[PDB]
RNA sequence: GUGGAAAGGCGGGCAGAGGCGGUUUGC
RNA sequence: GCAAACCGCCUCUGCCCGC
């Protein structure tokens, strides 16, 4: 029932709201299904929708407190900035993106694990696309994929 | 024939769409700028014993516009024989109440044939609304202006038909001079301004004893099917008569119309363009 | 008077009918028919209906036999008594029951008048009075014989106390036999009314063209050119009325429609008085355009042309090529307004007197011969108000600020303008008599005021059947007109800056315009001229008679409930500038406007039954706008929802994308359903928003932006997950729930989004609060 | 009689936001283009503003220009609002709907006073003519690249107001361009008398010098105006141009001048070339 | 009636945030709660002119209020006003100082032309009214950073930090945190008010009357939560301008130049103000 | 020999008031 | 041997006035 309740684009946006052992498998592989999206630049359809309506089904089960992750938010904000004409390299901050994100999960302990293992897990295969990559684009369907993972984040009961 | 096509690339919002009679009276100003009085009067007589200009039309993108021909709408049984009776009464309704026509289905339209409208007309009658503001109190006083506000890569143009030695001396001198200076409208907030460019028009007019006007014309005897057009602008201050022109689209048999002069109080005389653009076409049976 | 009793025979001919359905005698109505003219010749009658009695007697060929049993009773009957002669008196029962085959081209049941929309359903007997009661064509229900004795008891008192005349009888029987079928057959759609309106015509008009009782029995007056149809049109109505500058606030502008309107009675009527005809030989005449049965004469068309002459005329004297009428007639015969085989002859004779109306118009002032003409005339100046060029020295100051100098013709519409309250009508006499405001083309009118005495020959009197105060040697003439117009705490008209001052919301005026579509297409499907005089009167009332019944607030489970931003008030601050032909035009204040256009509609979807739309165009702009922009806007609004899916209503001004695929249109019911699931949960009634979203609207007015990024390029998705946000950290996730994802069979269907059709029901509530 | 065409060029920079309101999902939107939706100052609102400016800087210097000047004399300073007549004897004379406005009533007094010689009047039987044309600023290209890449152009500012006792909030919402936004403007002077067009050029670039230092539009007294004109090149355009097309016009050079270095700095050292040529 | 022009006083100098800063907008998805109002172009916070006019306004009708019977002698057109507000009866204008209804708010303003040319608040600030409407003489214009902090922007230096606030429940003891983003104290600001000389009877008041609200600036808080640290606000001038009506004729550097680079606000409207504007006088 | 000539969408308005990064006990 | 339970926004306002 829970992967009959996440179909191909959009089966319900408004469905899984009102939805714990159902997606702890079907989201799961849905979210090795995004961790096998290793080519982050290969959907500028609606699959980055898709997929985050899905990756931030799982994590917002578990707790991922949006505070811990605004290091990361604003790591993504300022470096955005540098995107308008501010420079051409964010080879030196995505490292520090990595090493802040090596730090996230190094400081929450207690019951956010697997809420911090996902986010581990997602993000980084496409960060390594990211290291010897233009910033114009590859990011721009990166930052346009973070976006919408926090976007969801807080419509399904996050924060 | 072979016209030449005057494109005006416009620099900002136009007032309206510009006629002959309008395009005359700027013209001849412009002539009376840059060349004197006695310049004016052989413009005059190059239109009499020559060709003439037509009205102003809208294009978009090489897509020349043109106006559908009164012709038409006698013929609209016959022409859309071949249409079921579901669709066929709105489809002549919407045609019927067309006001321009593509390059090729103008052709078709003089011919008799079944042809389309377009679905995009390159403007839009906007009301940009203005102030008056008091310099003690700054007290508002709105009033509402309206302009012809043109796309991204359209405009308007007019024809030209003639001799050579006439257009490259008076008329392509005055669009020059006339780009930098405005065609009607409140010129002094940059509306009529443009670019000009010079092109070939080609158009397939059938032979017949009856042909369309693409201008405003002032006929002499009673034309066969016409729309009313009752204006008249202003001259130096003084205001010009009234007077009951043809709009374009209308159908004249052997008409040249004619220039009429005016005295306004003016120095010299003041003539109104009374000039027709002749285009053949085919009609039904009255 | 043959002339007089010819007119009187086919009208009261048919009567006999209703006292069939009533049962008062012995049956065969041509016998009731005798019986119920001559019992009323007894009682406080003259001896002239104890004559109309033959007409309605010698019909349906039941007595009319061996030529001998016609004449052993119209002997003892002396036609000596009046003037008449034993050949002239036979002679005309002839001519009515030729009229009355050339008018149906066609038992023992008592079944309703089925309406002319649906043929399966029927109306329920009501009377024409305009107040309480819609009929909505319903189940058929076989009328009791108690209702039709009711009918004939009201018959009786009004026909004894009117004047046995043709322009009395017309008001006393279209109030009754409205709704009365003409033959009890299974779906019979012709009136009572409209079939002896329109044998009364045929019958003067072969009375007039000269055939006789030989020209009827050989059946000479059919397949031969003896009728005339003559048919009307005004051509630049909507450059005649709101082509008026800043001046004028409602009251000149409501008085340029009035004023129009006595053009057009004015041509119809001096036909009628000058070929000799009645008001039943007119079809109808509805939003300029009328249409005339008369003779085919060489008198008669000899004084046509200069009829025709004379009205255009004068129109190009008076409004500087502003306004035309083409005045057109065809030849036609007896077989012509019948259905011969199974192809219609007379929707083939109106397709030839319709193009006859096209190529007139398209050679504009032709009979004027000074008309391309130049002539140099000298110091001319324009009115103000409306721009026609005068020479100065006519002008002159008016009433509202001395030194504006406009035109004598637009000083005559300010005061009546301000008269129209108290005015129950018109009196039309010469041009130069005492109290005439405004001239016709061919007569002077007066305004009849509420008290004292009118003077006219004719007296036209609105929205009543009643000839309450009207000399008994006068002509009434009714006639409808939309009527409704909020007032001030004066007497007189609202204005365009004091209908706006209370709207529920942010100030702008509302301006509706609206008209049925395909209407021309269904007034084909008649053949016979009762059938279009019955098709073309039920259509006219309802813009006529039944816009002002929605404005007063009835029809409460027939309209049931429209997207409504107040609850519906008593006095409706709502303005009528026209309503009539098939289109109405009405301002207003913008809150009620937009109520008025799902009102009207709703209305309009039981009026017919379901199988005539309408189509209604809007706009909210700024008071200080002229009228004469505020009407170009929404005539280019209407027809945006008109060359479309045809049966759709403008809402706003909305932004779209460029691609084609979407249309600024609402259709009705697509609206309709959008106002009750998006309504009920972020507007409560009166004003204010719903609970938890007070001092919200932060949210509201940037969800408009979040809209906007869609309609710059529908190919980005970006508008899906910033409204799961917006909408999130607010805690309402349960207020649209369709607009967070996508519609995976919008595009495999390829239609819009449901956050393209969320605009319009979210802007008219954004600004029906104070905004 | 004519002469040649003075055209002014260069770009008008929004240092701080601009906003030249419509009236018509913000509730104070700016105007835009109704095609595209990209916003454009227009011709109304930079000539009024000049003139506005000019007219005041008249108002105050109407005894010291009395010799330069004619029909300066038959003005004293201050409005017609208070003896409520037009063309009495004080400076704003006009009358429109309910604001008092210098325009000069005859050809012959237009045609000696400093104002309606450049911005043009109205007269009864006179109708004077303007000598500028101040065209639309649109945005230039750089600008328009920016909006194709997803940009936005025109902010959103939330103002409010408090009371001084209770401190309650009332806030309104206020759509503004970004700061920073290039547009390009266009001037055309017209040389009609070939005496006074130095006078015309220094009172035209004085109501500019006024006007960088006063605002353009909007609020202005809140920080909604600074604009700044950054200059790209002057034109002559003579009469010997129009007539046959050969471009042999007079070109001044001033890529980055300010608006103070071209009206005294560089008056007669880039204007000498069309002195010369008169 | 009769508006002139004589020049333009251009005050200019540097804000300077001693405190933290805060001017709040309403709402990105991921960032600080309630954030600070930023330039979308640059991605820098800035301060308004709005922000700045209105609270210079504020903090100086209250001490107009405070006297109405010390500049009315003075100053006409404050004998038609009684201290308090019109918060109790729901009129717009009667004998209270405070007498339009903005929305919800009660604020002085003049509601005529010549009843503000004597009133001291509207004859700086300016006023509205039917009929007859005083424009103002001061335009406030939006302060962006100085260039020191463009440098240290690019370095990569915080410009803001996220404080973060409990608002205790006094019973429990239960805690209820939120963020409040605010400009880092020490960065500086470049402020920018120009008075328009219209009069040249009363331009020595207006300019005292102007830096009288800038000395209950420096007393006062500007923006955000200044109960509570959110203000201390610091001017620090650099260059008092006169701009002559010769100066935009000419464009010469004709302008009458007072330099105060090192000084206080309070040290500009304290004895001494007659000798640091002498030469303004010698040219009315 | 231009349906023309002249006309600032403008004046006044603080995103502000209130609020200790904290307490509870153990796993 | 050392940390985890919970708390992440609450409630007021939201265009007036003039042509
Ligand atoms: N007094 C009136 N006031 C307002 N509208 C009216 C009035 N009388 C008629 N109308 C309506 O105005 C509409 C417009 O008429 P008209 O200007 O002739 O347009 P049109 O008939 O479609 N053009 P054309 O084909 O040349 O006649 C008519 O169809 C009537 O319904
Ligand atoms: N009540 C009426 N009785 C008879 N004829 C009418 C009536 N109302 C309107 N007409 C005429 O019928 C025609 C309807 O024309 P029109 O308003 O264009 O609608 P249409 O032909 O059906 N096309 P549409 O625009 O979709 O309504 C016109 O010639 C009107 O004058
Ligand atoms: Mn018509
Ligand atoms: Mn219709
Ligand atoms: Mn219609
Ligand atoms: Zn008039
Ligand atoms: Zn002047
Ligand atoms: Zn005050």
């Amino acid at each position: 029932v829970d992967a009959s309740r996440l179909f191909g684009e959009s089966p319900d946006v408004v469905g899984i709201k009102k939805m714990g052992k159902q997606w702890e498998a079907i989201q799961p592989y849905f979210d090795n299904v995004v961790r096998e999206a290793k080519n982050f630049l290969e959907w500028s359809p609606n699959k980055r929708l898709a997929n985050a309506v899905t990756v931030a089904a799982y994590l917002t089960s578990q707790g991922l407190k949006t505070n811990q992750v605004r290091k990361i938010l604003d790591m993504a904000r300022t470096t955005e900035l540098k995107v308008k004409r501010g420079e051409g390299d964010i080879k030196d901050d995505l490292v520090k993106m990595r090493y802040l994100l090596a730090y996230t999960v190094g400081k929450a302990t207690g019951q956010s694990k697997y809420s911090l293992d996902a986010f581990h897990r997602i993000l980084d295969p496409m960060l390594e696309v990211l290291m010897g990559s233009p910033k114009k684009e590859n990011f721009e369907k990166f930052y346009d994929f973070l976006q919408a993972v926090v976007a969801y984040h807080k419509f399904f009961g996050g924060g | 024939p072979k016209f030449i096509a005057v494109k005006l690339i416009p620099k900002g919002p136009f007032r309206d769409i510009p006629r002959a009679d309008t395009l005359f009276g700027a013209i001849g100003n412009a002539i009376s700028a840059i060349h004197g009085q006695s310049a004016v009067e052989e413009l005059v007589d190059a239109f009499v014993g020559g060709a003439r200009i037509s009205s102003a039309f809208p294009y978009s993108g090489d897509t020349y516009y043109l106006p559908k021909p009164l012709s038409v709408e006698p013929a609209l049984e016959g022409i859309l024989t071949g249409l079921d009776e579901e669709e066929r009464y709105t489809t002549a309704k919407r045609l019927r109440k067309a006001k321009y026509l593509d390059l090729k289905n103008f052709e078709l339209a003089l011919r008799l044939r079944p042809f389309t409208i377009p679905e995009e007309i390159p403007y839009a009658r906007v009301d940009v609304p203005r102030v008056v503001l008091d310099r003690v109190t700054q007290d508002s006083s709105i009033y509402f202006w309206e302009e012809i506000r043109f796309r991204e890569k359209s405009g308007v143009y007019f024809l030209y038909s003639g001799p050579r030695e006439v257009f490259d001396g008076y008329i392509a001198p005055a669009m020059r001079f006339l780009g930098d200076t405005g065609i009607g409208g409140k010129s002094t907030w940059g509306a009529g301004l443009f670019e000009v460019e010079f092109h070939e028009m080609k158009i397939d007019a059938p032979g017949s004893e009856y042909s369309v006007t693409l201008s405003n014309a002032l006929p002499t005897k009673t034309p066969v099917l016409w729309r009313l057009l009752r204006k008249g602008g202003w001259s130096f201050g003084r205001r010009k008569p009234r007077m009951t022109f043809i709009a374009e689209g209308s159908i004249v048999k052997n008409d040249p119309g004619g220039m009429e002069r005016l005295e306004l109080g003016l120095s010299h005389e003041v003539y109104v363009y009374g000039l027709t653009f002749p285009l053949g076409v085919e009609l039904p049976e009255g | 008077e043959i002339d007089e009793l010819t007119a009187l025979g086919g009208l009261l001919a048919n009567i006999g009918k209703p006292v069939q359905r009533a049962g008062l005698y012995s049956g065969d109505h041509s016998t009731q028919g005798a019986r119920f003219l001559r019992d009323l010749a007894e009682n406080t009658g003259r001896a002239e209906y104890e004559l109309l009695s033959l007409f309605s007697e010698f019909h349906h060929k039941g007595h009319m036999k061996n030529d001998e049993l016609m004449i052993r009773r119209i002997k003892e009957l002396s036609p000596e008594r009046f003037g008449l002669t034993m050949e002239d008196v036979l002679n005309a029962l002839w001519i009515v029951y030729e009229a009355d085959n050339l008018a149906s081209g066609e038992p023992q049941a008592s079944r309703p008048l089925y309406s002319v929309f649906n043929p399966g359903k029927a109306y329920p007997w009501a009377e024409l009075d305009f107040e309480k009661e819609l009929p909505v064509p319903g189940d058929v229900f076989s009328i009791r014989s108690q209702d039709y004795r009711e009918l004939v008891k009201r018959l009786w008192e009004e026909l004894s106390k009117a004047k046995l005349r043709s322009d009395r009888l017309l008001p006393v029987l279209e109030k009754y036999l409205t709704f009365v079928s003409s033959v009890t057959s299974e779906g019979n759609i012709i009136s009572l009314y409209d079939h002896m309106r329109m044998t009364s015509a045929i019958a003067l008009a072969m009375l007039r063209a000269g055939c006789t009782a030989e020209d009827v029995r050989s059946g000479r007056c059919r397949k031969e050119k003896r009728f005339l149809l003559i048919e009307g049109d005004f051509s630049g109505i909507q450059d005649f009325i709101y082509r008026v500058s800043g001046k004028g606030t409602l009251k000149y502008l409501r008085a340029r429609s009035a004023y129009l309107e006595l053009i057009g009675w004015d041509v119809v009527l001096e036909i009628l008085s000058r070929l000799g005809l009645t008001r039943a030989n007119v079809v109808f005449n509805a939003g300029g355009h009328f249409m005339i049965i008369a003779q085919n004469t060489p008198d008669a068309v000899k004084e046509l042309e200069e009829i025709r002459a004379k009205a255009v005329e004068w129109l190009y004297r008076e409004f500087e090529s502003d306004l035309y009428l083409a005045i057109e007639w065809e030849p036609v015969s007896g077989r012509e307004f019948g259905r011969e085989g199974g192809k219609n002859l007379f929707a083939e004779a109106r397709k030839r007197l319709k193009h006859k109306l096209t190529v007139r118009k398209l050679k504009r002032f032709g009979e004027i011969k000074g008309l391309f003409e130049h002539g140099h005339t000298e110091r001319l100046a324009e009115c103000p108000v409306c721009g026609r060029e005068l020479p100065e020295g006519k002008l002159e100051p008016s009433a509202s600020d001395p030194e504006t100098k406009v035109c004598p013709t637009c000083n005559r519409l300010v005061s009546l303008g301000g008269n129209l309250p108290k005015l129950l009508g018109f009196g039309r006499t010469a041009k130069n008599d005492a109290g005439v405001l405004v001239e016709g083309p061919f007569s002077g009118f007066v305004p009849y005021l509420q008290g004292g005495r009118p003077v006219g020959e004719q007296i036209l009197v609105k929205n009543t059947l009643n000839p309450g105060e009207i000399p008994e040697s006068a002509q009434f003439v009714p006639y409808f007109v939309a009527d409704y117009f909020k007032k001030d705490p004066k007497g007189g008209v609202a204005t365009f800056e004091e209908l706006s001052m209370a709207s529920t919301g942010t100030r702008r005026l509302g301006v509706m315009k609206g008209d049925v579509d395909r209407l021309g297409e269904f007034f084909s499907s008649m053949d016979s001229p009762s059938k279009l005089a019955t098709a073309s009167r039920f259509m006219d009332y309802f813009f006529k008679g039944y816009i002002g019944a929605i404005i007063e607030g009835k029809f409460g489970y027939i309209i049931g409930d429209v997207p409504s931003l107040r609850d519906w008030p008593e006095e409706p601050d709502i303005v009528v500038v026209y309503a009539g032909g098939d289109d109405f035009f009405i301002v207003g204040a913008w809150d009620q406007i937009f109520e008025l256009a799902f009102r009207v509609r709703r209305a309009f979807n039981a009026y017919t039954g379901g199988k005539l739309t309408l189509s209604v165009g809007l706009g909210y702009f700024d008071e200080r706008t002229p009228i004469y922009r505020m009407a170009d806007v929404v005539s280019e609004r209407l027809d945006t929802a008109k060359d479309e899916g045809r049966n759709r209503v403008f809402v706003v001004g909305r932004s779209r994308p460029l691609d084609g695929k979407h249309k600024l249109s609402y259709e009705w019911n697509h609206y309709e359903e959008l106002w009750r699931t998006y309504a009920p949960r972020i507007y409560a009634g009166n004003g204010r928003l719903k609970g938890k979203l007070e001092s919200k609207k932060g949210l509201l007015w940037k969800l408009l932006e979040i809209r906007e990024l869609y309609v710059r390029d529908p190919n980005d998705v970006r508008w899906a997950y910033l409204t799961a946000y917006l909408l999130g950290r607010h805690g309402l996730s349960d207020l649209f729930p369709e607009l967070v994802g996508i519609d995976t069979k919008a595009v495999e269907r390829k239609e819009p989004q449901p956050v393209y059709w969320v605009d319009g029901v979210l802007k008219i509530v954004l600004m029906a609060v104070r905004r | 009689r004519f002469y040649g065409k003075i055209v002014i060029k260069g770009k008008i920079k929004a240092v701080t936001g601009l906003h030249i309101g419509s009236q018509r999902g913000i509730d104070n939107p700016v105007i835009k283009d109704p095609h595209t939706g990209l916003p454009y100052i227009p011709g109304s609102s930079l000539k009024g503003r000049l003139r506005s400016l000019f007219e005041i800087l008249v108002n105050s210097r109407l005894g010291e220009w009395r010799e330069k000047y004619p029909s300066l004399a038959n003005y004293s300073p201050g409005s017609c609002r208070p003896d409520n007549q037009e063309n009495c004897g004080k400076f704003f004379n006009r009358k429109i709907n309910r604001g008092w406005i210098h325009v000069c009533p005859d050809y012959e007094t237009a045609l000696a006073c400093p104002v309606c010689r450049l911005f043009g009047a109205s007269g009864k039987e006179s109708n004077f003519p303007s000598r500028i044309i101040v065209r639309d600023a649109f945005l230039t290209k750089e600008w328009e690249e920016k909006w194709r890449a997803g940009e936005a152009i025109t902010e959103a500012k939330i103002e409010v107001g408090i009371d001084r006792v209770t401190s309650q909030a009332n806030p309104r919402t206020n759509e503004r361009v970004v700061a920073g936004a290039e547009f390009e403007f266009e001037i055309i002077y017209n040389v009609e008398n070939t005496t006074h067009w130095r006078d015309d050029i220094k009172n035209l670039l004085t109501a500019m010098a006024l006007l960088e230092d006063s605002y353009l539009g909007g609020s202005g007294s809140r920080g909604y105006g600074k604009v700044k004109f950054i200059f790209d090149s002057f034109e002559f355009r003579p009469l010997d141009y129009y007539r046959t097309g050969k471009d042999e016009d007079i070109v001044s050079i001033d890529a980055r001048e300010k608006s103070v270095s071209d009206i005294l700095s560089g008056f007669d050292s880039l204007f000498s070339e069309v002195e010369g040529k008169l």
